[PDB]
């Protein structure tokens, strides 16, 4: 435990050398994705079931 | 209004389910137990007895009176068992198996019975208990060496109940220790019941001529009672 | 999967006579079983099939009546015995497997007939516009006989394209149209219009043999009457 | 021994303190008026029968028709859920699985459980049957998860704290990840399959790197153990779902927690997890019998998939977005859409 | 009108609940279930088919219907209303392998045995009834039968000395497998009672055995006996007699699928 215990924080330390961009821009981030993504999915806008393959 | 593909291919899906039909007929005809507890105790004596008579899970099939009982014993695996412990929620029955030679790890086998019988995903599911070793136990106390008190401080004070049953052969001292464990173990199992479980303590030894004929008595009144619950008759 | 065909011989013109088809190497109870005939001196056509468990049986509306198709699979082989032969059922018989799911890969292995040679309405026509093109290593060569839309509601076309080396049994290269068998290299791209059809090919020196056609959309099977490419 | 624990404080609320600092809106607040996504039904399509037991996993193939389902009977099924045939059925050596996955080159599948082995079976053979390629024995804990990397490669996660990486040619482990404090429940791969995230049952969920064996970083933000976990289709952030009737949204980048899907009204504990394929949709599968829709970026329950009647174990959308399949504790696998 | 009415409703409504709600959930299609289901379409049929024709009969002390719906009438009346007896019969030997052998009572019943109870009881008790009003057999001496029976005109099935003991024999075996069946299960639920240390054994059974004795057997009984001392019994006494089995059809649905929770919590599940 004289080494198990400077392991942790090794690597603890060298995971608190990274870089933090501001929370705003990931929320600008996914709500971009959300937009351009938005009139693909058959989830939310439902298709005709002329090319819908589940149906009857 | 079928190609004369999809004729063939749902063809061969009816020849499968033909054959998981086939396979519903087995699964329903067995019984699934579950083997737990502690090191010291003789699981492997036990499992030894009847298969002659890190892979993590071993399994053992034995078959009296013509019906097929299967029992699971969890191999390497680690201490905890919150999360693979839900996964045997469809047993017929769990099968404890306790160590009553030394007077240590009694108090550990509460500990580890408490849990088992109090757990949300094991409710409705009933302990075939065993208490091992018991010739192993008469030799201590009647040598009387190592005493019970210093560990539980109620022996002295605790009675042997009418309701004991000892056969002939054995001192008053003897069954006044053997039944004080047994009643032990009981003393928590009555309190959380509620009319969906039931315990049913043996006293085995290590090798015993007959073991699944206890098993077989218990799991058909287990779910003889399930069945009588069941249609509004219990 | 090796699969040998027993039986042939000199026969008289109306015995009987027992044709079997011995399974070996891959699990025969799961696969439907079909035969095809070839003339000695013309084309391939369909004689029968049996599904596998013997759910149901077809037969060529040729010789219905007088063949009948049988199974064994703990013995993993099967029988064809036929009846009242005439002169027109003279020629070499196929046993071809094939296998019907999802993406399966039917009429893939053939094997071939060791000394099988024997002695004396509304369908589709796969009548194929040539019988011989002039072929040399380098350039492609390519050649759409459908009566009816080879196109079923699913979406799937069934149109399987095989090929003849010469002095031997056939090869499956490309199922429905579209589908590049396995263990064959890159011979067709993908090209069909519902009713015309081609197999585009680099010409390699193997290529050599006859290069024909099937249907598979209705219960009737129908093959091509037989293109060839020489050197 | 004493010397290390005063500093490590000191770091870890350092990095708390910079985790703080980092943060300046919530994204409720961002995504406050953009849209809602109303009110959304969802009907039942197909109904899969067939199951003795209940089923634990199950796994969309990439061709967004086939799918493959493990049950506790020890039977892997392939099913067709355009015809509702059933391609293929699987007898298992072991009885006991509990997570099954679909290769993406769709020749490869995979099952494993209480036995410690991973198995592979290859689809596509010359022989007329599926049977077993390689069996992985290397860990000491149940299989809780495993994902296909590519027709050689898988990630396996264990009750034993190590997840490790695999191959399947040689049959040795290449890199083992033992970060955790205690068993490993869930792990999803990346879109670029370069840096997957696991949860475990200390309620942290850490992002890996597949090329090394290292431990890229570290998220905790729920209480109770984590048993789902999903990746956002975008590659940068995932969502999770513990044992405390909550889901939260994590980014890889700023490393922070952005909303948390829970409602006054659950006690039941997650089950599984995922995402639609534009994100809009979360699915949840819950312990009280049914599943849900939540609204990713309003975080407000939008539909109920009622139809179940056990605890549903399995959820997942088609690569495509065609469908939604569930699994449940009743034996039956039901394709929404 | 009035009380003949509310029966027919009884007999339809509240039987096609069972019919509808087992064929549609999938978590209801126990082996055990299907027999319920068989149980019920035969009663639903008493309840669509040979009811509504019998209230006008009852109440008009006449059989308009011509002589050909008569010949009929009967025939099926006996067919399947004494189908519905059989269905109890076997589900007395369900509960009895479920509790007396509980082993293997999922080895036992299977489907495969469930699909053979519905066609014994479909059956058998068709064939035998048709042999009976159609062939002749139902009556040896003739002469009596007419004078009381076709002159004043009605329908009423009068069966002759010899043949209606075989009519009471269908009702005694559909009976004493029920009770010789109930009696042991009584005394296994009293025992299993006490070594837990009864009181609902003992109601369940109660109310199984009385609803299904205080309907038949008192119509059986006096059907039995009056082909020994004359025919005292008159024909207005015997409309109550023949709409008290009518009434034991409405209720069935009722003391099976309704009276335990496992049907009603998967029903309740509408909304
Ligand atoms: N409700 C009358 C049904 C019936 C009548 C006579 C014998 C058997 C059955």
């Amino acid at each position: 435990s004289i080494a198990q215990a400077r392991k942790l924080v090794e690597q603890l330390k060298m995971e608190a050398n990274i870089d933090r961009i501001k929370v705003s821009k990931a929320a600008a981030d996914l709500m971009a994705y959300c937009e351009a993504h938005a009139k693909e999915d058959p989830l939310l806008t439902p298709v005709p079931a002329s090319e819908n393959p589940f149906r009857e | 209004t079928l190609s004369a593909e999809d004729k063939a291919a749902v063809e061969r899906s009816k020849m499968i389910e033909k054959q998981l039909q086939k396979d519903k007929q087995v699964y329903r005809a067995t019984h699934r137990l579950l083997l737990l507890g502690a090191d010291n105790s003789g699981k492997s004596t036990i499992v030894k007895q009847m298969r002659i008579y890190t892979s993590g899970i071993f399994e053992t099939k034995f078959q009296v009176d013509k019906v097929n009982f299967h029992m699971f014993d969890v191999g390497a695996q680690r201490d905890e068992r919150r999360k693979w412990i839900q996964c045997f929620n469809d047993v017929t029955a769990i099968i404890f198996v306790v160590d009553s030679s030394d007077y240590n790890r009694l108090q550990e086998a509460l500990n580890d019975f408490k849990s088992i019988w109090n757990n949300r995903w094991l409710r409705t599911i009933s302990v075939i208990l065993f208490l091992n070793k018991q010739d192993l136990l008469a030799e201590k106390v009647l040598a009387g060496k190592s005493k019970i008190e210093d560990y539980f401080p109620e022996f002295a004070r605790y009675t042997t109940p009418e309701d004991a049953t000892p056969e002939p052969g054995e001192d008053p001292r003897v069954t006044r220790a053997k039944y004080f464990i047994r009643d032990e173990f009981l003393r928590i199992s009555t309190a959380s019941g509620d009319g969906r479980h039931y315990c049913y303590p043996h006293f085995t030894c290590s090798v015993d001529t007959e073991n699944a004929r206890r098993i077989f008595n218990d799991c058909r009144d287990i779910i003889q009672r399930m069945h009588l619950r069941q249609y509004e008759l219990l | 999967v090796q699969l040998v065909e027993s039986g042939g011989g000199l026969v008289q013109p109306g015995g009987s006579r027992k044709l079997s088809c011995s399974a070996s190497g891959f699990a025969f109870s799961s696969f439907g079983m079909h035969w095809v005939r070839q003339a000695p001196e013309k084309g391939l056509e369909w004689v029968a099939y049996i599904s596998s468990g013997s759910g149901t049986i077809y037969y060529a509306d040729t010789v219905k009546g007088r063949f009948t198709i049988s199974r064994d699979d703990p013995k993993n082989t099967l029988f064809l015995q036929m009846t009242s032969l005439r002169s027109e059922d003279t020629a070499m018989y196929y046993c071809v497997r094939s296998i019907y799911y999802y993406g399966s890969s039917p009429f893939d292995f053939w094997g071939q007939g060791t000394t099988l040679t024997v002695s004396a309405s509304a369908d589709i026509v796969m009548t194929q516009a040539t019988s011989s093109v002039p072929v040399t290593p380098g350039e492609s060569v390519s050649i759409c006989r459908s009566s009816k839309s080879l196109l079923h509601s699913n979406g799937n076309t069934y149109l399987y394209w095989f090929l003849q080396r010469p002095g031997q049994s056939p090869q499956l290269l490309i199922y429905r149209m579209s589908n590049l068998a396995s263990g064959v290299p890159d011979r067709f791209s993908g090209s069909g219009s519902g009713t015309a059809f081609t197999l585009t090919i680099r010409l390699e020196a193997e290529d050599v043999g006859v290069y024909y056609c099937m249907q598979h959309l209705e219960y009737p099977l129908t093959f091509g009457a037989g293109t060839k490419l020489e050197l | 021994l004493d010397q290390l624990r005063q500093e490590a404080e000191q770091l870890k609320n350092q990095i708390r303190d910079a985790r703080k600092a980092c943060a300046d809106a919530t994204l409720s607040q961002i995504t406050n008026n953009i849209d809602p996504v109303g009110r959304i039904q969802m009907r039942t399509r197909r109904t899969l029968r067939g199951h003795l037991a209940k089923i634990y996993a199950m796994h969309w193939g990439t061709d967004s028709r086939l799918l493959v389902s493990a049950s506790q009977d020890g039977k892997l099924i392939i099913w067709d859920s355009y015809t509702t045939n059933k391609v293929h059925a699987i007898p298992l050596r072991s009885s006991w699985v509990m997570t099954c996955a679909y290769a993406p080159s769709g020749n490869y599948v995979a099952c494993g459980g209480l036995d410690n082995i991973c198995s592979i079976y290859n689809l596509k053979t010359r022989e007329g049957n599926v049977r077993v390629s390689r069996e992985l024995a290397g860990h000491t804990g149940y299989l809780s998860c495993c994902r296909f990397l590519d027709d050689n490669q898988i990630v396996t996660s264990s009750g034993d704290t190590t997840c490790a990486l695999w191959d399947i040619e040689t049959g040795q482990q290449t890199t083992t990840f033992t970060g955790h404090t205690g068993d490993v429940m869930s792990l999803s791969l990346a879109p670029d399959t370069r840096l997957f995230v696991s949860g475990a049952c200390d309620a942290s969920a850490k992002l890996w790197d597949v090329r090394e064996g290292m431990c890229r970083q570290t998220f905790t933000g729920h209480e109770s153990d984590i048993n789902a976990i999903c990746f956002f289709p975008n590659g940068n952030a995932f969502a999770t779902g513990s044992d405390d009737a909550t889901c939260r949204l994590f980014d890889l980048r700023a490393d922070q927690e952005l909303m948390t899907y829970s409602h006054d009204n659950i006690i039941c504990g997650i089950t599984s997890v995922s995402f639609s394929k534009s994100g809009r949709l979360l699915l949840a599968g819950y312990d009280d019998f049914n599943c849900n829709v939540w609204d990713a970026l309003k975080a407000d329950r939008a539909g109920v998939l009622a139809g179940h009647d056990n605890r549903v174990s399995c959820l997942g959308v088609t690569d495509d977005g065609m469908a939604v399949a569930t699994g449940s504790w009743d034996s039956f696998l039901k394709i929404w859409n | 009108y009035g009380v003949l009415g509310l029966g027919a409703l009884l007999a339809v409504f509240g039987n096609l609940l069972v019919i509808i709600a087992i064929l549609h959930f999938k978590q209801l299609h126990t082996p055990t279930n299907f027999l319920v289901a068989s149980l019920a379409c035969a009663d639903f049929l008493v309840g669509v088919t040979v009811m509504p024709f019998s209230t006008v009969r009852s109440v008009e002390s006449c059989w308009y219907f011509g002589e050909s719906y008569c010949k009929f009438h009967t025939c099926f009346d006996t067919s399947f209303c004494f189908a519905s007896l059989f269905h109890l019969c076997c589900i007395s030997i369900d509960r009895y392998i479920a509790v007396t052998d509980p082993l293997t009572y999922p080895t036992k019943f299977t489907v495969s045995v469930s699909g053979l109870c519905i066609a014994l009881s479909w059956f058998f008790s068709v064939t035998y009834s048709f042999s009976i009003f159609y062939t002749g057999a139902n009556e040896e001496g003739i002469e009596e039968l007419v004078v009381a029976l076709t002159c004043v005109g009605g329908c009423q099935a009068p069966l002759n000395q010899n043949w209606v003991l075989l009519c009471f024999l269908l009702f005694f075996l559909p009976t004493v497998v029920m009770v010789f069946l109930y009696g042991r299960i009584f005394l296994v639920a009293k025992y299993q009672a006490r070594k837990i240390e009864e009181r609902k054994a003992a109601k369940t059974l109660g109310i199984a055995m009385a609803a299904f004795l205080v309907s038949w057997l008192p119509y059986i009984i006096d059907a039995v006996i009056d082909a020994y001392m004359n025919f005292i019994t008159p024909a207005y006494v015997y409309e109550i007699l023949v709409w008290c089995v009518y009434y034991n059809s409405a209720m069935n649905p009722l003391i099976y699928a309704f009276f335990y929770p496992w049907f009603r919590k998967a029903i309740k599940l509408i909304v």
